[PDB]
């Protein structure tokens, strides 16, 4: 007599990465590198229009 | 993180620690300035109120505030202080030859008038001089005491054992065969509670006093099961005898010992690996 | 393996998980089955010519 | 009498004095009265050859 | 933590070896303190006294003087386990594994009371070397305090059975809604009497000379409870001081003995702590990292010392 | 420390700037011990439950409840407080900021209410975001539990009225509790929550075992050891309360249950547990009021 167990298959899925730039609503934003923003507390933006 | 360390400026009028060991159960003097006041209060007016104000104003006459507030009784000057009033004799007269060679017993005798009279006025003496540690080092002057005593738990033996077994260091002396009462007379291996106990009785001995140490694998919570049996001290009739606070964990049951080495032969358990878990004060009934 | 999502506030922050399962093969044996006529045995022996 | 689990005598004054008699100076004689749970506890003699 | 390892002794059968492995995170009353440790003087085995095995009040007793450890990690040849009493000094906040129908909070003092519902039996079996472990169930300290005080009365209604056989239940608890189930089978005297002593003894230290002075406020409340509504839910419908006005008495030793002051901290030190006498002291506190508010009805919480 | 960062809200009066670095060492209780914290999540708005801001009954709840804070160092935009309760025993020495007794070498403080001193004392506001810090008072645990039990017997001579309990003379100290002109209006009308529970579970307390004894006793070992204790001291006053007052099981074992719960819910809420201990080193070990004190974790 011959017995025996086996496996068979071990399917994974790969992660989708995205990034932000890919997606529709990259429009809507301005993304800028801006360090040290906690740093400072004074909420002060200001420009000429 | 496993490391602490206290220091304090004293006096020398009590535990002198030059005369004392390397090893000792410091305790404190919490409040001397206090108590004509709650002394009046906490028990009835037929206890004679003035009777602590008068007999610690012996035992401070016996040696204003100073620039050291009174600190430091040794578990070394408690046992001279309770000789004639636990029922041992010829076990503790050498204790307190140790005191009266190498610390004057007139602080012992106004000292004992007290230990009387805080019972008799209901205010007991636990509640005063909490647990202050181990005496790691003495720099005493002439008149003061800065000693170094840690506290905060396991490791203030552990850092006084670990370098132990060089030269001399801590052991941990209970500095008395009829002190350290360890218990579990039927008992197993396993790692036991340090506790610091004060018992009671109301005008049997006259609000006696006694002060050792119990050894136990028992809870606080299951020591008062233990702490009203074993006594036959349990006919006052008001109530709140046998306090006690845990001196913390003795994590190795082989290590106590029967010894008689100090300065005077004066009888003594060698206690080797103590976690020193300071806890609180229990008394109720 | 599932992705997360950073967020700010009380709700809370996001461990990355993951799900690791198994299946069993079960099975099935299925029959056909057909037969021959007693006659028709004793032409393909060769025991009737 | 190092170990009793058998009832005693019923006369208090016989219990004594079969006791006391016997464990005078039986070196496995027990120097206290007995625990309910435990040894015996059996002295220790100051040397042995 | 002082992780003590239970050793696993014979065999071991192959379901048996996985029932150790769903079981990190309970329980376990271990009756010393130990660094080794054989598993049948953890089981209920151990928990029998001579002859019987205790009642859910004896349990209790058993558990009084045994130490609770919580399982930490799982191998098959020993549990290491953490003593709560003892090794709780954790900056690694070992964890503990709700076993009971009750979300606890976050901040709770949690006390273990043994299995007493209908349901949660936990009692596991071991097929190799036959042993029970009834797991306990870790509960919030209002909840457990809720629990003991239920078993108690109806260990006195064991002691008396004067009205007829019509009685209310001392079955039903409302937690939130919920209507749960006791197990009410078998009242042990020991266990009750050693839990009826106790009781009385600490309700009489609770009366002192400046005790009655505070009996005389009982048409004060009467009167409160008629124009306030604080007061109207704190003097319930079922209570007995609303039966009771159904006094002052100077006699005053001194007149300076601060009378209503010994009177509080006496009844504070003896009937207050009653949750301390009749149940297990609480040590165990519900201390959630990421910000989870509550911890549901068989999931885990990090744990930090005493309340 | 594992050192949790409470976020100050946006941007503040320049007062409101400089009032949050002088408390710099108070307590503060945190709900959840999340490495950022919001400032709103802190102030004792944030304690608002039933819709009232809270009296002491409701405070020593929470302040059963949630867990303690030390503020360490006060920031820009930033508060790091590291947390008491987190740690093990007897790590991270931190400073305290002292109030008016001594908080000697030892003594084990207790985070305990702020109502039991002057009512609007340390109740630092901040008028830009508009909210409220009441920091609680770190006393110690015989000072403490007398206190407490000192304020509650006071509200009894007020709850009907015809010695002044409040000297409570200390070693140095001679403790001036009553703030009479202002305080002891407000003070009063605060512990209105907590007298009427200590009032009910004495009176639900006495009155239980005032029937239950002659209801019991009376149908073994109870009976001997409890009355070999109170040999002419219970007794005497059974016979004073049961003629010099008032005198059913079913509701009296109903009423069994409902009094344990709250007699035993006073234990946690009253009595103040010792939060944190003072052990110092290389100090003067007598700490003055407003000064800091080297404050170490467990009891």
């Amino acid at each position: 007599d011959v017995e025996f167990d086996a496996l068979l298959g071990s399917y994974c899925n790969t992660l989708s990465l995205v990034r932000f730039l890919e997606l529709g609503l990259s429009v809507a934003c301005v993304c800028t590198k801006f360090p040290e923003l906690a740093y400072m507390n004074e909420g002060r933006v200001q420009f000429e229009v | 993180p496993r490391y602490h360390l206290t220091r304090q400026v004293t006096l020398t009028d009590l535990c002198q620690p030059n005369a004392e060991r390397a090893g000792a159960l410091l305790l404190a003097l919490r409040h001397p300035t206090d108590l004509p006041h709650l002394a009046r209060h906490r028990a009835p007016p037929g206890r004679q109120t003035e009777r602590l104000a008068e007999a610690w104003g012996q035992l401070l006459e016996a040696s204003e505030s100073g620039c050291a507030r009174a600190g430091l009784v040794s578990f070394n000057f408690l046992v001279a202080a309770c000789a004639a009033a636990y029922d041992a004799r010829d076990a503790a007269e050498a204790v307190r030859a140790h005191i009266t060679t190498n610390y004057a017993g007139a602080r012992l005798d106004r000292f004992s008038e007290c230990l009387r009279a805080m019972v008799h006025t209901h205010v007991f003496p636990h509640e005063v001089m909490r647990f202050f540690g181990g005496l790691v080092s003495w720099v005493t002057q002439d008149e003061l005491a800065s000693v170094t005593a840690v506290c905060s738990g396991p490791q203030e033996a552990t850092h006084t054992g670990h370098p132990g077994r060089p030269r001399s260091a801590v052991t941990i002396p209970a500095c008395a065969f009829v002190d350290l009462d360890a218990e579990l007379c039927l008992g197993g291996p396993g790692a036991a509670f340090l506790y610091l106990v004060f018992t009671y009785r109301q005008c049997r001995d006259q609000e006696l006093c006694c002060v050792y140490v119990v050894k136990s694998q028992l809870p606080p919570r299951g020591l008062e099961a233990a702490l009203e049996r074993l006594f036959g001290r349990l006919r006052i009739t008001t109530c709140t005898y046998a306090a006690f606070a845990e001196l913390g964990v003795m994590p190795d049951d082989s290590p106590r010992c029967l010894h008689r080495t100090e300065r005077v032969g004066v009888p003594v358990v060698i206690l080797e690996g103590v976690v020193w878990r300071p806890g609180g004060w229990r008394a109720c009934a | 393996h599932q992705p997360l999502i950073a967020r700010d506030g009380p709700h809370p922050v996001e461990q990355p998980v993951h799900n690791y399962m198994t299946k069993v093969i079960d099975r099935r044996a299925l029959n056909a089955a057909f037969s021959l006529a007693t006659e028709a045995i004793a032409l393909l022996t060769g025991e009737a010519l | 009498y190092l170990g009793r689990g058998a009832p005693p005598l019923l006369d208090n004054a016989a219990a004594v004095y079969l006791r006391n008699a016997v464990v005078a100076g039986n070196r496995l004689g027990p120097a206290q009265p007995l625990p309910v749970f435990g040894c015996a506890q059996v002295p220790r003699r100051a040397g042995m050859d | 933590c002082f992780e003590a390892d239970i050793a696993i002794p014979s065999g071991i059968s192959r379901p048996d070896a996985a029932a150790l492995q769903r079981c990190e995170g309970r329980v376990v009353f271990l009756p010393t303190i130990r660094r080794q440790l054989a598993l049948a003087d953890v089981a209920h085995e151990s928990f029998v006294s001579g002859g019987v095995s205790p009642d859910t009040l004896g349990l209790l007793l058993a558990y009084r003087r045994r130490f609770p450890a919580v399982i930490t990690r799982v191998l098959p040849t020993r549990i290491v386990a953490c003593p709560v009493d003892l090794g709780l000094t954790h900056a690694g906040t070992v964890n503990l594994r709700n076993t009971s129908p009750v979300d606890l909070c976050n901040g709770d003092p949690v006390s273990l009371v043994p299995p007493v519902f209908e349901g949660q039996a936990t009692d596991v079996r071991l097929e190799s070397l036959d042993l029970t472990l009834r797991f306990p169930v870790p509960l919030p300290t209002p909840l457990a305090r809720e629990i003991v005080a239920r078993l108690v009365a109806r260990g006195i209604r064991d002691l008396n059975p004067r009205t007829p056989g019509e009685l209310p239940d001392l079955n039903v608890l409302y937690y939130n809604g919920a209507r749960l189930s006791l197990v009410a089978d078998v009242q042990q005297l020991a266990s009750v009497n050693t839990e009826l002593r106790s009781l009385v003894l600490n309700m009489v230290y609770s009366i002192t000379e400046g005790t009655t002075l505070i009996l005389t406020l009982i048409p004060r409340l009467l009167a409160l409870s008629a124009q306030d509504g604080y007061v109207n839910a704190l003097l319930q419908m079922q209570s007995v001081t609303r039966e009771a006005a159904q006094a002052p008495m100077l006699m005053q030793d001194g007149e300076r003995r601060l009378p209503l002051y010994e009177a509080l901290v006496a009844w504070l030190a003896h009937a207050g702590q009653l949750g301390d006498i009749l149940a297990l002291a609480p040590a165990v506190r519900v201390c959630t990292f990421d910000g989870a508010a509550v911890v549901q009805s068989g999931d885990m919480a990090p744990v930090i010392r005493y309340p």
